[PDB]
């Protein structure tokens, strides 16, 4: 499914911006 | 359409403007002194620097105190997103916006010393619980609804709207926090800015934009706290910035039809079509049938009942924040930089 995914993904961690 | 409701916004709108002016032409400076502050905990990071919770020592207080190094913030060119920071923050006055109580600066670094929003970030939450019901979001959703037609009122742009930058306050409300990118802007412009996954198309493909930025940023945290993760995501980000240009989007099979309708007319690549950007402006979005429950006004004057209360054990309790490193805070003797935060 689209949570667990998501969940095994890079990025379900504090997002930094970019400049 | 128009009935007396909306002619009572105006009023408030325009009347909000006059006070923010005054703010914005004459911004205060050099409210407090480092050592007026005890320093507990730090409560998150960023690039130039970290948010600690502080103790204000005579009057006993908290507060979250933002400090950033002067001398990183000029390496990576962020001196105007930064003097932007500090200048929008102080100028602004909503009920969703957190207030800046004190600023000031010394030889090494920058510091806003804010209200302590001790509920965590929405984020925090988010991720644990999984996602939020419907009827929990739109709740978030109409407060970010009011503070983005505040904020565009006054010509100021956001720009980085996530689960990351909203807190939870004792009674259940956001307070929006970071105003890193936030900017006084009439017409478009053109910085590459904000977070990946939340990102415009527009500013994606450096055609240049305006508020309607914050909108899309609106679809994509309305569907996030809605599905539990962000429409489009990828472990590097341009493959999300790939994803986003494209223009599909799927839609879990929870979503209600109102939900998907709003949504899709949120996450709506072409600027011509995008709800928010119309005639109608804001109205649409208020208008629409997914918030047709939602009293506008109930939720300007918080007296909706927040469908979750943070636990808070009392002031200075730190539980709804995860746990950083803490470094300690130098100050040189020299001055780093005094020319190009002169207005700070
Ligand atoms: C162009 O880049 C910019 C522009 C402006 C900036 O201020 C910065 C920063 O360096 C910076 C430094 C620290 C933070 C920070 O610690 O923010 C925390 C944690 C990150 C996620 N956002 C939530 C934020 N927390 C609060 O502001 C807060 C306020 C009141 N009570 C609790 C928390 C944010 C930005 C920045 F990197
Ligand atoms: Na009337």
């Amino acid at each position: 499914t689209t949570y667990a995914d998501f969940i095994a993904s890079g990025r379900t961690g504090r997002r930094n911006a970019i400049h | 359409k128009k009935g007396s409701e909306q002619e009572s916004v105006k009023e408030f709108l325009a009347k909000a403007k006059e006070d923010f002016l005054k703010k914005w032409e004459n911004p205060a400076q050099n409210t407090a002194h480092l050592d007026q502050f005890e320093r507990i905990k730090t409560l998150g990071t960023g690039s130039f620097g970290r948010v600690m919770l502080v103790k204000h020592m005579e009057t006993g207080n908290h507060y979250a105190m933002k400090i950033l190094d002067k001398q990183k913030v000029v390496k990576l060119k962020q001196i105007e997103h930064t003097l932007n920071e500090k200048r929008i923050l102080q100028a602004v006055n909503f009920p969703f916006l957190v207030k800046l109580e004190f600023s000031f600066k010394d030889n090494s670094n920058l510091y806003m010393v804010m209200e302590y929003v001790p509920g965590g970030e929405m984020f925090s939450h988010l991720r644990r619980i999984g996602r939020f019901s419907e009827p929990h979001a739109r709740f978030y959703a109409a407060q970010i609804v009011l503070t983005f037609e505040y904020l565009h009122s006054l010509d100021l742009i956001y720009r980085d709207l996530k689960p990351e930058n909203l807190l939870i306050d004792q009674q259940g409300y956001i307070q929006v926090t970071d105003f890193g990118f936030a900017k006084r802007v009439k017409g478009r412009t053109w910085t590459l800015c904000g977070t990946p996954e939340y990102l415009a198309p527009e500013i994606i493909l450096s055609k240049g934009y305006n508020k309607a930025v914050d909108w899309w940023a609106l679809g994509v945290l309305i569907y996030e706290m809605a599905a539990g993760y962000p429409p489009f995501f990828a472990d590097q980000p341009i493959q999300i910035y790939e994803k986003i240009v494209s223009g599909k989007v799927r839609f879990p099979s929870h979503f209600s039809s109102d939900l998907k309708d709003l949504l899709r007319n949120l996450l709506q690549v072409d600027l011509t079509k995008r709800f928010g950007n119309l005639k109608n402006g804001v109205n649409d979005i208020k208008n629409h049938k997914w918030f047709a429950t939602t009293d506008w006004i109930a939720i300007y004057q918080r007296k909706v009942e927040a469908p979750f209360i943070p636990k808070f054990k009392g002031p200075g309790d730190t539980s709804n924040f995860d746990d950083y490193e803490e470094e300690e805070i130098r100050v040189s003797i020299n001055e780093k930089c005094g020319k190009e935060f002169s207005e700070f």
